[PDB]
């Protein structure tokens, strides 16, 4: 995250860290068994880390949780990154607290300029790389279709939306990779990609998770 | 351009 903030500990009990002796990727819990990420995080050796604040600390909260399976979306395509979405399983039930919770999965899809959070432990600068320890967090509007278009053309499917800043300064970046976009309680979004990051008319594009419930959910029942 | 550690283009 580039120009946002210190979340808090545990204040975003929906957000996990997918760890292969480093944090590369996030995602959000679904439920104690579920998380979802993007399609382009997957790897094999997963360990889910919930309950995380400070991912090199530990603080008392944390769940280390190794990944069973894990699922992408039958239409993947990795070159156009459309339906850009992923399901692990975890090997074990996640123990539901205060610090470890899920997010709901969106009954209708978000307008354009509805106010959402996104976090992560990406990098925090538009140039060069520095990594935070704990959770970072940015308030950022959903944009409208046509502006998408217009900063990547010929690049935005139906199943992304641009959120962000034209602006530049604040946006997801390397790290955010499969992590939230929360909107009024709903999981909208998941971090997927962008031409750098907090750059100038380059918003970060997300997977529009509105268009997957029925998937998320059959996925769930046979798996 | 993925946001992931490491990108992928
Ligand atoms: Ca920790």
């Amino acid at each position: 995250i580039v120009g946002g903030y210190t979340c808090g500990a545990n204040t975003v009990p929906y957000q996990v860290s997918l760890n292969s002796g480093y944090h590369f990727c996030g995602g959000s819990l679904i439920n104690s068994q579920w998380v979802v990420s993007a399609a382009h995080c997957y790897k094999s050796g997963i360990q889910v880390r919930l309950g995380e604040d400070n991912i090199n600390v530990v603080e008392g909260n944390e769940q280390f949780i190794s990944a069973s399976k894990s699922i992408v979306h039958p239409s993947y395509n990795s070159n156009t990154l459309n339906n850009d979405i992923m399901l692990i399983k975890l090997k074990s039930a996640a123990s539901l607290n205060s610090r470890v919770a899920s997010i709901s999965l969106p009954t209708s899809c978000a307008s354009a300029g509805t106010q959402c959070l996104i976090s992560g432990w990406g990098n925090t600068k538009s140039s060069g790389t520095s990594y935070p320890d704990v959770l970072k967090c940015l308030k950022a509007p959903i944009l409208s279709d046509s502006s998408c278009k217009s900063a990547y053309p010929g690049q935005i499917t139906s199943n992304m939306f641009c959120a962000g800043y034209l602006e530049g300064g604040k946006d997801s970046c390397q790290g955010d990779s499969g992590g939230p976009v929360v909107c009024s309680g709903k999981l909208q979004g998941i971090v997927s990609w962008g031409s750098g990051c907090a750059q100038k008319n380059k918003p970060g594009v997300y997977t529009k998770v509105c268009n997957y419930v029925s998937w998320i959910k059959q996925t769930i029942a046979s798996n | 351009c993925t946001k992931s550690i490491p990108p992928q283009c």
